[PDB]
């Protein structure tokens, strides 16, 4: 999903 | 002996400025009050896309607090969902104390006024902007008092309480000790910045009740926000 996304990139 | 940060909370410090000064165009917002066309569905439109833009900084911000990544990826998500809503009001909050064009205030609140929310809810917001107003608040405060919004371990359900409790107890300890530092003439200064936590907890709440008012009269969010505001 959008949230576990954007904490786990990069 | 002094009244300064030692040198492990000056650089804490440090970091969690350098990730909360990263705004993309501050000037946007203001502008977006100031020219865009006065009707409801325009004024929805800038809630929309400045909420939306302001979950993808809040994430941002998140992610690099101190201590964030050691945390358990339920309780990650549970603490970015829970704050959501507290850190966008104190956020408004922000903006709409700060020094901006004759009229902004104004046109700020005849823009809010005609965004599809009730009187019951405007009259908490703005009294909660007021009194945000009325201690002066400097970016260090905004910045710090976001981050133990977002490291609350008494607010939503989080299934390791102490994990987040220990993260949040050094950013309350720099931030009392900068009221020391910075408004050594008001003792209580710490104690009233507490006090506004507390009257923000109420906005999740009237947040709550707007959400379902706008469903009702067929509102349309984006992807980010349905899942951060748990939209259906
Ligand atoms: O876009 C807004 N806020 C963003 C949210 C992300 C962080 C940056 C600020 C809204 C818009 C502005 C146009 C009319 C409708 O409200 N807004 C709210 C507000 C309205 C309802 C809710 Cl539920 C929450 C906040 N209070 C604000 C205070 C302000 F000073 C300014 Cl500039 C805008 C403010």
């Amino acid at each position: 999903q959008l949230l576990r996304y954007l904490l786990d990139k990069d | 002996s002094h009244m300064e940060l030692t040198p492990d909370q000056q650089t804490l410090l440090h970091f969690i400025m350098d990730s909360y000064n990263k705004q993309r165009m501050p000037q946007e917002i203001t502008n977006k009050i100031l020219k865009e066309a006065f009707s409801a569905e325009e004024n929805f439109l800038i809630l929309t896309e400045m909420a939306t833009n302001h979950v993808q900084v809040l994430v941002e911000f998140t992610k690099k607090l101190p201590g964030f990544q050691t945390l358990d990826h339920e309780d990650q998500i549970a603490l970015l969902k829970g704050s959501a809503v507290e850190a966008m009001f104190l956020r408004s909050a922000e903006i709409f104390n700060k020094k901006l064009p004759s009229g902004h205030s104004d046109l700020l609140e005849a823009r809010i006024r005609n965004s599809g929310i009730s009187d019951e809810y405007i009259t908490p917001m703005f009294s909660f902007y007021k009194s945000i107003g009325e201690l002066k608040m400097t970016q260090e405060e905004y910045a710090l008092l976001t981050a133990i919004v977002i490291l609350s371990p008494d607010r939503q359900y989080i299934k390791d309480r102490e994990a987040v409790e220990k993260l949040q107890e050094p950013l309350l300890d720099v931030l009392q000790k900068l009221c020391k530092i910075h408004q050594p003439e008001n003792p209580q200064h710490f104690a009233c910045l507490l006090g506004r936590l507390t009257e923000l907890r109420t906005f999740n709440h009237h947040h709550a009740e707007m959400l379902m008012s706008w469903r009702v009269n067929d509102h349309k969010f984006t992807p980010l926000l349905c899942e951060i505001w748990d939209v259906q």
